[PDB]
């Protein structure tokens, strides 16, 4: 039985600055950490504490004082960024996930609603979706509304990744109803909520509206 | 070299068992420890068990005990997992890894490509298209690729030529089973009017190619 | 806690008579369900000989899970292992004082279970000292061939099993 507590669990750092993962063990052993690009079979960073695997660059340097490792990179290239975990003996730890986010100047999201087509209806539920679009930094918050009631729960937000082209992110949130439901109510509205904008932008359409 | 070849993806339902496979090919198989591994959506790996082919001496982890079990072939150079009674749980990644050096299990150097294992009570679907439409600066309108099983779902736009502005969203997994994916596109409003847009989903998992036109409404 | 008798396959013969040294054991890895440290007879895998040897077991006694003909640890039980907290090296457990294991030529070969209990309580207390506050438990393999499955040994140039269900189960 080990006990790895891992920290901080979520980094967000642009390219080049350094990232320190950092875990803690119970009982005392030898320590690797593993590299898990998304959507590849994890990679060995660091082994036997601080001894680089085979073929990492020499900015992977592992770190070890009693009971608490470090794993320092330096100089994030555009490869290195994902989920980072520590191993001793068979059990692992929590991990931390390293993102990528490049600074920039704070953009704003251009809010568009989209009813449920008329195709969808006839199939016998209703999805409307509102698309927060390119804006900076990730963190805003889509409220749905439908006649002046508060919905939370049916919504179901999806964010892009960083626009490699703009460092933008784009979101689009997707409440769904029953055909009975949404023909029950009538103004529905997306509420958005990000620093961009001085106020709460409310973008909404009223039902039977052209 | 130290290659660890593993099969292909099989999707499972709650209460069925899987068998999967992995061949070890650059090394003397049965010298050094083979363990399986998996990783599950957001949840730190785990260890399943480890198998030693010199006497196919088997350790499965405490938790899995009766459900796990590990055999090998030396014969082939091919060791085998076996999990039964799956559930909703168990959807994850598996990998066959082997250690650095053959006197230390725990250094994985060696890690299998990755075998996926979806266990949901859904069999396949094929998506529904419907279109996001504008309806009227720039203005902007998309598709909805909804209701579909398993992952994943290729869009583009205008069969390739469309790709500034496009936004294909992660797709996420409906309270059904099934996932829901929306494809984005920012256009000049005045292009709207005279330009045509397509969007083209491709769900290879079920032979499912739709074409859908984004109409102003 | 009386006699106990272990169906060897081979129907080894009635002059099998052989005096248990010490054991080989396997701990099960990852979380502990209820506190409780299992452990499952071995064949040595990796450092196999190595147990052997710092038992004293000669070179012509090759024999699986039950250690035999070995010399005992004075005083009392030797617990040694390249690792204790890496659950892929095997254990080696030198008793101070044997167990003989005596084949009838019936099929089936013989432990006293007063003196195997014995041992085994012995073996539990010395590990409850290197695994502290954990319930230790016993139980038979979890997998592998009929040679680390049974206890496989060899009499008169013939190998033998001896499925050592009753002995490993607490
Ligand atoms: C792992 O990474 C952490 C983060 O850098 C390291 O912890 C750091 O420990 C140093 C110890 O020298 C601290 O620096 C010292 O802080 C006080 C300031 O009053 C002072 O005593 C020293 O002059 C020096 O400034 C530092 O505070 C601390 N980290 C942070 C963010 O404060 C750690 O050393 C690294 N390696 C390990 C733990 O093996
Ligand atoms: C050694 O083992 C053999 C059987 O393998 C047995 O006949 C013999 O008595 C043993 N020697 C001693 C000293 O117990
Ligand atoms: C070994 O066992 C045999 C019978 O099992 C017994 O006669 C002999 O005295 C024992 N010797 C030792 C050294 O244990
Ligand atoms: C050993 O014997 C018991 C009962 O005699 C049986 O349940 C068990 O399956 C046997 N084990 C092997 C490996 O044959
Ligand atoms: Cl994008
Ligand atoms: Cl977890
Ligand atoms: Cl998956
Ligand atoms: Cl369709
Ligand atoms: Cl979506
Ligand atoms: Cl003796
Ligand atoms: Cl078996
Ligand atoms: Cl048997
Ligand atoms: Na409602």
């Amino acid at each position: 039985e080990i006990v790895l507590t891992q920290s901080p669990g979520t980094l967000s750092l642009s390219p080049g600055e350094t990232a320190i993962i950092s875990c803690r063990t119970s009982q005392y052993g030898s320590l690797a950490w593993y590299q898990q690009r998304p959507g590849q079979a994890p990679r060995l960073v660091i082994y036997s504490g601080s001894t680089r695997a085979a073929g990492i660059p020499d900015r992977f340097s592992g770190s070890r004082w009693g009971p608490d490792y470090n794993l320092t990179i330096s100089n994030l290239e555009s490869g290195d960024f994902g989920v980072y975990y520590c191993q001793q003996y068979e059990f692992f730890g929590q991990g931390t996930k390293v993102q990528v986010d490049i600074k920039r100047t704070v953009a704003a999201p251009s809010v568009f609603i989209f009813p449920p087509s008329d195709e969808q209806l006839k199939s016998g539920t209703a999805s409307v979706v509102c698309l927060l679009n390119n804006f900076y930094p990730r963190e805003a918050k889509v409220q749905w509304k439908v006649d002046n009631a508060l919905q939370s729960g049916n919504s179901q937000e999806s964010v892009t990744e960083q626009d490699s082209k703009d460092s933008t992110y784009s979101l689009s949130s997707t409440l769904t109803l029953s055909k009975a439901d949404y023909e029950k109510h009538k103004v529905y509205a997306c509420e958005v909520t990000h620093q961009g904008l001085s106020s709460p932008v409310t973008k909404s359409f009223n039902r039977g509206e052209c | 070299q130290v290659q660890l070849v593993q099969s292909g993806g099989q999707m499972k339902k709650p209460g069925e068992s899987m068998r999967i496979s992995c061949r070890a090919s650059g090394y003397e198989f049965i010298d050094c420890t083979l363990n399986w591994i998996r990783l599950a959506p957001g949840k730190r790996p785990e260890w399943m068990g480890w198998l030693k082919p010199r006497g196919g001496a088997v350790n499965y982890a405490r938790p899995l005990q009766g459900r796990v079990t590990m055999t090998r072939d030396v014969y082939s150079d091919t060791a085998f997992l076996e999990l039964r009674s799956l559930t909703v749980d168990d959807t994850a990644v598996y990998f066959c890894t082997r250690g650095k050096n053959c006197d230390y299990n725990w250094d994985f150097e060696h890690w299998g490509r990755g075998t996926p294992v979806i266990v949901s009570s859904a069999s396949t679907k094929g998506p529904s298209v419907f279109p996001l439409a504008p309806s009227s600066g720039t203005a902007a309108l998309g598709c909805l690729v909804k209701d579909y099983f398993p992952e994943p779902v290729t869009v583009s736009w205008n069969s390739g030529a469309l790709t500034s502005g496009v936004h294909t969203f992660p797709a996420v997994l409906q309270s059904s089973g099934l996932y829901s994916l929306s494809s984005v596109v920012t256009v000049p409003s005045s292009s709207l009017g005279t330009q045509t847009y397509i969007c083209n989903v491709n769900h290879k998992p079920s032979n499912t190619k739709v074409d859908k036109r984004v109409e102003p409404k | 806690n009386a006699t106990i008798m272990l169906p060897c396959r081979p129907a080894p013969p009635p002059h099998c008579k052989s005096n248990i040294t010490g054991l080989l054991l396997l701990r099960d890895g990852g979380d502990t369900i209820n506190n409780t440290e299992i452990f499952r007879p071995s064949g040595g895998d990796e450092d196999a000989q190595w147990c052997m040897e710092r038992l004293g077991i000669p070179s012509s006694v090759v024999s699986t899970q039950l250690l035999l003909n070995g010399s005992l640890a004075e005083e009392e039980i030797v617990i040694r292992s390249k690792d204790l907290s890496d659950n892929a090296k095997t254990i080696c457990v030198q008793l101070q004082k044997s167990v003989e294991i005596v084949c009838t030529g019936a099929g089936y070969c013989q432990i006293s279970g007063r003196n195997w209990s014995e041992a085994v309580n012995q073996v539990k207390k010395k590990l409850k000292e290197h695994f502290p506050h954990k319930n230790i438990s016993f139980q038979s393999s979890s997998g592998g061939d009929l040679e680390i499955t049974t206890h496989s040994f060899n009499c008169g140039g013939e190998f033998f099993y001896c499925n050592t269900s009753g002995l490993f189960q607490d």
